[PDB]
């Protein structure tokens, strides 16, 4: 295809190594997801795409158990959540497994209305999965026992990925396929409030996405969320009001910083931005339409991956790649993790590598 | 050429003659529409008639007419119409009446083949004031061609044709 | 005898190559008056001839091809494959045989803006023949070679009128086919000839006037002319031996004259028309060729 | 090239006066397309129509036509226009190699006859006061005579078949669409008989007093 | 002789309960609508009405059946006559 | 590109199969490169409306397509496309029910209506029921009935029944027949096809005849009917065959002025159509200095207006062949027959005449079954010398029988045209003998498509004399060809003839064996080189050809030295590819064929260019 990818700058400042690999096995491949595992007790969960799942062992990469999950494949689509002395998957088949971590054999097993592309999240004794339809649901640990389904509406062109709720004061709020970023209180099923940030700012809806499908993050009353059409959005969560508002938007996948907020454009464009007028900082343009994947905090420092496999670093003061690593020549769609000072990378066959500084 | 590009059998076609009904009987027969309303001659029937674009002038051709309808020095067309009459036609109007404008110009044998020997006549031109620009009559008068003397609706256009197209050259 | 009728075998593989020599309108059509780079055409002829000593022969050739490209600025060259079969039949004194060949090649073409125009081709064969002579013991036998034919042409097109255009032009071409080596042991006697690879070359220069009259009123693509052809090398040597002793045989060049052609008068988009001349040529080498006149009207 | 419109119309009549309808056509459609509300350009239509009828592209010519009149509802040169599509369909109908072979092209396909009639039928309604009318008037009466001719030949076949109705309708469209022709003089026998053969004579009487009041 | 003569059928069909409809003192369009539209009318003179059923299986006598209706001027059914035909051949 | 397709929600069948009835693919397979793998949004509709036909079609008729999504990956390169859906469950048919104001007809589609119970729900049976009523009630003529179904479910019983509402309407009948498109052949020879008699009640099966008629007339390329009702009475209406007239019929000409044949002059006409008259006019001649033929037939196929056929034709054959002496020999050969025919039904028609021939021949070379032949006459000249003269006059009597039910009129595809003509002598003919040949190519598609087709051609010939006799060998069969076992030579399979020295000499040419039997096997599929206009133009088939001819009358016993020549276990065997070709100058035919099993004389030609008649 004629679209530009530029090379990759060569800067050094320090030599990180591999921790170790792990090689789980047929994993993302060519798919998208949001496969990244979970740490607990220096117990990595890492999920494979086949049914497969294996937790491992911190700083020494020890197998622990595996079992498979095969029907035919499963195809595995939410993140890794643990709670309690369990952990949460979805899958693409539309079913939600509870499984009980060491032992391997699914603890519950129970059904959901659709693709679970949302990465699970538990809350208040309560797990919540976002369907790839325009649905929403809370499920009980015990068995099943879906407490409510929340509606909601959607054009049929909205990208995948779907957006992860996050929960505060007892209300849990998430973006919609359409920029209708809603509010429930999770424990009845009741919509509160809602609010489209997205601006459909074309020509024609055809071209344009204009859905937010991140989850948003909240400090203290202040909360974000990013469509793909652009529209960066601060808003409060006592209601539907906006404390200001930018062009740029855009992004995925971002992070912030306590301070600044990190994010990153669609033509592979990353700026620190402030908490009042949102004024970029720096800007990277090394790798550009190359779809890096989140950066993550470490050290005061950020990582980055990239759909080469050429895991970047950045500076938290005015960038700089501070070392480049090359790890898998395939490239890398998932999710950064960290945790206990140390970072994961997951891959295809190779899966998740755990990295030394 | 220069006729219909089909035969002319058409023309041999069998008269057309109607019925007529007997005592005590009625005829349907008035009830379409294939009916020939009837029509005198004078046209040029078989290969006869010239198929051929009526040129447009390039106003007002309803019949012989020639006037001349945006100018101010507008009067500067019959210096034209004398570099007309110059070398670019070498033939001076008959009455080449300049002071009155009524410069009637004289029978001329000009040709365009079209199996045609020539076609020239003596389109005469007068210069009154009227419309927008300053007006000038080209009304030829009989038309020669081969012909001793003739005219028809597009016969007289052809030699009105030779007068409008050159006095346009002007502007 | 037995070495002079391998002579005419070669002077038929050379008629063979004579007969492979076409044109550069006709062999792979014009390269004008046709709009499209993608295009099919073929090439049908049956030719025939004759020499001293009774060496007759008639040979008919079939060859079609497709070529495919698209436009540049200044010359819209083209390529394309193309495949052929020939099939001939030829009479001697005491040696009478039939031969035939399969090939496939890819011819190319580009044309200026001036009207000058170069042309090229390349084809492999696999030629088999078989024939049977009384002289030597041989008696009747068929052999196969591989011939690999390569040739190269230009012409230069002057616009002399809209209806006429007298075009110069002049080509080089040269072949590779491998010999054959058979002894007459069968016989009794040895009487051994060796052939070995022949790589002959051979150019020609030919003046043209061709006029192309269209809009179906006269429609008449004649083309008249002539061209002289010699041959640049001639590798037919052939070693043999025998009772009397041993012997040396090698090719010879060309003189050659060609004369004009046909008128191909194609009228409407239903009917066609065409024919063909042949030079007579009975006092130089009781030469000659096939000519024809046909036409054909579908409803 | 593009350039002042002297010389380009000019070479364009001067072509036209030659007859090299390729050329002419090629220029003056390039001059059109150049130019496409000129001065005069309804001119250069007029001569696209010409050109397009002489160099036999009749469908080109019709569908000009079909512009043209869409175009320029209302001009002094309307019946020129109409003139020239019947004629376009009357030249589409008649040549063949049953031309040469003089074949009676009379039982063929009468659907272009049916058009050219309306259109000429159109301009005699319409400007009796034109030059083309008599011309027009003649094609008129050879249309319908023709028209005529293939209902009788329907009808005559229909006989010789056996089916005794179809006939009788055919004929009877025959006389009420066609009353001054020589098909339905012809035809009114194949009335007689249709009528004998159904057992019903009370018609064929009438029909015999018919035929013997116009037989003469 | 024996040759395939196809079958033909040349008017507008009735049965016996299509004929019991008819009475005397109709008008023209109801009947039209009770018996279909006919199909060999007479615009010559009066403008009375036939319905013709005939049937001609091939190489078979031809059966044939007739149902003249005669109007007045009007537009309604002045009287009928009903032929079983079958005479002659 | 579209990169994945689920159908999560469903718990009775699996994904893969599903997704198999798509036109629109996920993935390419491994070993090939037939389908593509975009993203089309018309075609997933189609396929959505062919999952609701795979599921309803088995008793799930509580199902219904609770949403479709199609999303993208954010880079804009991959699609996914989801379905979730709501199979429901099994479900029985109850039974069926009829009503309406239906004609009398009610017993036919009682019948056809007819389903054999316990069996569960299937919507293409259903949809046939209305679309065969409807064919039913039209072939009485009811063109424009409506119907209506409703299955009512019982789901505490897993049952469904269809109430099934027809509503007649009123008769119809046909005003006018109209032709369009036919610029050169005459009304007469479309209007004598036709089934749906003018001023009539209408069948649909009447005007499906009719076009089926024009089709296998064979000179018409494509051929529509359409049928529509006047804007007058409530019930009449118009039918149009819309026909596009094409090409047929050819006239050539040539001449050949070359030294080694002096002057050579051909010329001639073949239409099957003169001039839109009907008739069949073929006539050709070539005059050489080896060569004088001529020929000239004529047929009407409607010499009266019933099927009936008149046909005749007329030859002069002194070629005079002489120089080099090379396996020929004197020969004048005139004669001429006329022939009648006429149809015993629809697709049957019988054909016989008469004719007279008459051959004299003259310095025949010697070969053995020629010299038996003519002991068999009566005549023993020397065996050695070739200077005798043989001058003979027949009359004959021939007959034939044609079955023809083909989908178009040439190359079509399906049907079956089989054709069997016997050749008898009559008494005061100097020969007696008879012979009967006999030909069948049967069509038989795989799909609705009509562009995959199986081709079986058969040849079958046979004959002899009687009284103690034998016919000439000038009239035995040949085979090699086309039209024939293909790629092996023009006539070069059969007997060969036996020299007599001038011991014996083996020929390799042929002389025709007295029975001979090919056979052919065809798969004809499109061309993928071929735009959509032309698609239907040109044919590519892949063929299977066996063939033998030999000779009945063979003492062995006096020479068997040679090989036997009375065995048919001789098979041959060849195969290859065939392009036929419909050009501006007529139907072209070009086969690059390999033979298998072959025989010596086979003179293998790899390349045939047959033009004409293919």
């Amino acid at each position: 295809v004629v679209k530009m990818s530029p090379l990759p700058t060569v800067e050094n400042q320090f030599t990180p190594t591999t921790a170790w690999s792990t090689s789980v096995g047929s994993g993302i491949g060519n798919f998208y997801s949001n496969l990244h595992p979970a740490l607990a007790d220096n117990v990595v969960y890492a999920a494979d795409r086949a049914g497969l799942v294996k937790a491992l062992n911190a700083d020494d990469g020890k197998e622990i158990w595996s079992v498979s999950l095969a029907e035919e494949p499963a195809l595995l689509s939410g993140g890794v959540t643990v709670s309690g002395g369990h952990v949460y998957i979805g899958s693409e088949k539309a079913q939600v497994y509870a499984l009980n971590t060491s032992d391997g054999t699914v603890a519950w097993q129970t059904k959901v209305a659709g693709e679970a592309l949302s990465r699970p999240v538990v809350s208040d004794g309560l797990v919540l999965i976002h369907t790839s339809n325009g649905q929403l649901q809370a499920l009980n640990e015990a068995d099943g026992a879906v407490k409510w389904t929340v509606n909601l509406d959607m054009p049929s062109l909205s990208l995948r990925g779907e957006s992860a709720p996050t929960t505060a004061f007892g209300a849990a709020v998430v973006g919609g396929d359409n920029g209708r970023v809603s509010a429930v209180l999770m424990e009845q099923g009741q919509m509160i409030w809602q609010q489209r940030i997205s601006q459909a700012t074309g020509s024609t809806e055809i071209d344009r996405l204009s859905d937010v499908d991140t989850t948003p993050v909240v400090v203290n009353g202040v909360v974000f969320a990013l469509a793909y059409n652009g529209n960066l959005t601060a808003l409060d969560l006592r209601s539907g009001q906006i404390m200001w508002k930018r062009e740029l938007g855009s992004v995925n996948d971002f992070i912030v910083d306590g301070n600044r907020i990190y994010l990153v454009d669609q033509n592979d464009r990353v700026m620190a931005l402030t908490i009042d007028g949102g004024v970029t900082l720096w800007t990277q343009s090394d790798l550009l339409h190359r779809l890096l994947t989140s950066p993550v905090l470490y050290n005061g420092n950020l990582v980055v991956g990239d759909s080469e496999g050429y895991l970047h670093w950045i500076n938290v003061e005015d960038g700089r790649f501070v070392a480049q690593q090359k790890v898998d020549s395939s490239g890398f769609q998932t999710e950064p993790v960290a945790a206990d000072g140390k970072l994961l990378i997951q891959a295809k066959d190779g899966t998740v590598y755990s990295i030394t500084r | 050429k220069r006729q219909v590009s089909g035969d002319e059998a058409y023309l041999e076609a069998a008269p057309l003659a109607e019925l007529h009904a007997p005592a005590g009987m009625i005829l349907p027969v008035t009830s379409g529409d294939y009916a020939i309303p009837v029509t005198n001659g004078s046209g040029a029937v078989g290969k006869a008639l010239d198929i051929r674009p009526p040129a447009q002038p390039l106003t007002q051709f309803t019949g012989d007419t020639a006037s001349l309808l945006e100018n101010g020095r507008g009067n500067t067309l019959w210096p034209q119409v004398v570099s007309v009459l110059q070398a670019k036609n070498y033939t001076i109007t008959q009455r080449d009446d300049a002071g009155q404008t009524l410069t009637t110009d004289w029978v001329q044998w000009n040709r365009l083949d079209e199996d045609e020997q020539y076609r020239g006549r003596y389109q005469i031109s007068v210069k009154p004031q009227g419309y927008q620009q300053a007006v000038t009559v080209k009304l030829l008068n009989l038309e020669q061609a081969g012909k001793p003397v003739a005219d028809a609706a597009s016969m007289q256009r052809y030699s009105t044709e030779m007068m409008n197209v050159i006095s346009a050259g002007l502007d | 005898e037995a070495t002079r009728n391998a002579a005419a075998l070669f002077s038929v593989d050379y008629k063979a190559f004579l007969n492979e020599v076409n044109n550069l309108n006709k062999r792979m059509g014009d390269l004008r008056d046709i709009n499209g780079e993608a295009g099919a055409w073929a090439r049908i002829m049956s030719g025939t001839g004759s020499a001293s000593g009774g060496f007759s022969d008639n040979y008919t050739h079939v060859q079609v091809g497709v070529d495919k490209k698209h436009e540049l600025d200044g010359l819209d060259l083209f390529t394309g494959f193309t495949v052929t079969h020939t099939d001939s039949s030829a009479s001697a004194d005491v040696f009478s045989g039939k031969t035939k060949s399969v090939g496939a090649g890819l011819y190319a073409s580009a044309m200026f803006d001036s009207g000058a125009y170069i042309d090229l081709i390349g084809k492999y064969v696999h030629h088999d023949n078989e024939y049977t002579a009384t002289f030597a013991g041989l008696g009747t036998r068929d052999y196969s070679t591989h011939s690999w034919y390569a040739g190269a042409e230009a012409g230069y097109r002057y616009h002399v009128t809209e209806d006429a255009w007298i075009e110069p032009q002049a080509e080089l071409v040269y072949g590779s086919v491998s010999g054959k080596q058979f002894a007459w042991k069968d016989q009794g006697m040895h009487l051994s000839m060796k052939d070995k690879d022949y790589n002959p070359l051979i150019g020609r220069t030919g003046v043209d006037v061709g006029k192309s009259f269209s809009g179906k009123d006269w429609k008449v693509t004649a083309r008249a002319g002539l061209g002289y052809q010699f041959d640049l090398l001639a590798n037919g040597e052939t070693v043999l031996r025998d009772a009397s002793g041993e012997k040396r045989i090698k090719g010879e060049k060309d003189s050659r004259m060609l004369m004009s052609v046909g008128l191909n008068a194609e009228i409407r988009d239903n009917v066609r028309f065409g024919l063909e001349f042949e030079k007579s040529a009975f006092g130089k080498y009781n030469v000659d060729n096939a000519v024809n006149a046909n036409f054909r009207y579908c409803f | 090239p593009d350039n002042p419109p002297n010389e380009i119309y000019a070479t364009a009549q001067q072509k036209l006066q030659d007859g090299n309808w390729r050329q002419a056509i090629t220029q003056l459609e390039a001059l059109d397309n150049r130019y496409p509300f000129g001065p005069y350009s309804q001119q250069v239509q007029l001569d696209l129509i010409y050109a397009y009828y002489k160099n036999a592209d009749l469908p080109l010519a019709q569908a000009a036509i079909d512009r043209f009149i869409r175009l320029n509802p209302t001009h002094p040169n309307i019946d020129y226009v109409m003139y020239m599509r019947g004629l376009t369909n009357m030249a589409l109908d008649d040549s063949a190699l049953q031309g040469f072979f003089g074949v009676d092209r009379s039982d063929r396909d009468p659907q272009h006859a049916r058009a050219a009639f309306s259109d000429f039928s159109k301009l005699v309604r319409g400007y009796p006061n034109s030059q083309y009318t008599t011309d027009a008037t003649k094609r008129l009466v050879f249309l319908k005579d023709r028209l005529a001719k293939y209902e009788y030949s329907v009808a005559e076949y229909y006989t010789e078949r056996g089916a005794w109705v179809a006939v009788v309708n055919r004929v009877e469209g025959m006389l009420r669409d066609y009353p001054d022709t020589q098909a339905t003089r012809d035809a009114l026998p194949l009335m007689e008989n249709a009528y004998r053969q159904m057992q019903m004579n009370a018609q064929a009487e009438k029909v015999a007093k018919i035929i013997a009041a116009n037989s003469s | 002789r024996v040759v395939y003569r196809p079958d033909i059928n040349q008017g507008n069909y009735l049965t016996a309960n299509d004929v019991s409809k008819i009475r005397v003192g109709m008008t023209q369009q109801q009947v039209a609508y009770a018996l279909g539209t006919p199909l060999m009318s007479d615009p010559f003179g009066t403008n009375t009405w036939f319905y013709v059923f005939r049937q001609q299986p091939g190489h078979e006598g031809v059966t044939q059946q007739t149902l003249t209706l005669t109007f007045n001027s009007s537009g309604v059914l002045t009287n009928i006559d009903n032929k079983p035909a079958l005479s002659g051949n | 590109e579209i990169q994945q397709i689920n159908i999560v929600g469903n718990h009775a069948f699996t994904t893969d199969e599903l997704i198999s009835h798509f036109q629109l693919r996920d993935e390419v397979p491994w070993w090939n490169v037939v389908g593509d793998r975009k993203y089309q949004k018309q075609k997933l509709a189609g396929d959505l409306e062919t999952l609701r036909s795979y599921y309803l079609d088995r008793g799930y008729a509580r199902f219904n397509i609770d949403s479709t999504q199609v999303s993208l990956t954010p880079d804009k390169k991959g699609i996914y496309v989801t379905v979730n859906i709501t199979e429901g469950d099994q479900y029985k048919l109850s039974g069926v029910e009829v009503s309406g104001n239906l004609a009398g007809h009610s017993a036919e589609i009682e019948q056809l209506t007819k389903i054999e119970p316990g069996e569960l729900y299937n919507g293409t049976k259903v949809t046939k029921m209305e679309d065969d009523i409807k064919k039913l009630l039209g072939r009485y003529g009811y063109a424009y009935p409506r119907v209506q179904s409703m299955p009512e479910i019982n789901d505490a019983d897993k049952t469904v029944k269809l109430r099934v509402n027809v509503d007649a309407g009123n008769r119809f009948y046909v005003r006018k027949i109209r032709f369009e498109g036919n610029d050169t052949s005459k009304d007469a020879v479309l209007r004598r096809e036709m089934r749906q008699m003018e001023g009539a009640w209408l069948g649909s099966d009447l005007v499906d005849q009719g076009k089926e008629r024009l089709n296998r007339l064979g000179f018409f390329e494509t051929v529509d009917t359409d049928t529509q009702r006047v804007p007058g009475s409530p019930d009449q209406v118009d039918v149009v065959y819309k026909v596009k007239e094409r090409n047929t019929g050819c006239f050539n000409f040539g001449i050949g002025y070359g030294t080694e044949s002096g002057v050579s002059f051909q010329a001639g006409v073949q239409q099957d159509n003169w001039l839109g008259t009907g008739y069949a006019v073929g006539i050709n001649g070539t005059k050489n200095d080896y060569q004088t033929y001529a020929e000239l037939s004529v047929t009407n196929p409607y010499f009266t207006v019933d099927g009936v056929s008149l046909g005749g034709r007329l030859f002069y054959n002194d070629f005079q062949a002489d120089d080099a002496d090379l396996s020929d020999y004197t020969n004048k050969s005139y004669g001429t027959d006329v022939t009648l025919g006429f149809p015993i039904n629809e697709y049957n028609s019988l054909r016989a005449g008469l004719g007279y021939v008459h051959n004299s021949l003259s310095n025949m070379q010697p070969q053995v079954a020629m010299w038996r032949y003519l002991y068999s006459m009566g005549e023993h000249p020397s065996t050695s010398d070739q200077d005798n003269s043989f001058k003979t006059d027949d009359f004959t009597f021939n007959y034939g029988w044609t079955y023809n039910k083909l989908d178009r009129g040439y190359f079509p595809t399906d049907g079956s045209r089989v054709n069997l003509t016997g050749k008898v002598t009559i008494p005061g003919s100097d020969n007696e003998y008879y012979k009967v040949t006999l030909d069948t190519a049967t069509y038989v598609p795989i799909d609705d498509d009509h562009k995959w087709v199986v081709l079986g051609r058969t040849r079958w010939g046979y004959g002899d004399g009687l009284g103690g006799k034998e016919m000439p060998f000038y009239e035995n069969f040949y085979a090699g060809g086309s039209s024939t076992v293909r790629g092996f030579q023009s006539n070069t399979i059969g007997p060969k003839a036996v020299y007599f020295p001038h011991d014996l000499c083996k020929s390799d040419d042929a002389v025709g064996g007295n029975a001979m039997a090919v056979a052919s096997l065809e798969f004809i599929t499109p061309t993928p080189f071929i735009s959509d206009k032309y698609a239907n133009s040109v044919r590519t088939s892949f063929f299977w050809d066996m063939g033998t001819v030999w000779d009945t009358n063979w003492d062995s016993s006096q020479y068997s030295g040679y090989p036997d020549y009375s065995d048919p276990s001789n098979i041959r065997m060849s195969a290859g590819i065939a392009l036929q070709w419909m050009s501006p100058l007529g139907p072209l035919v070009f086969s690059y064929a390999q033979p298998f099993k072959k025989y010596d004389g086979d003179k293998a030609e790899q390349f045939q260019f047959n033009i004409g008649k293919t």
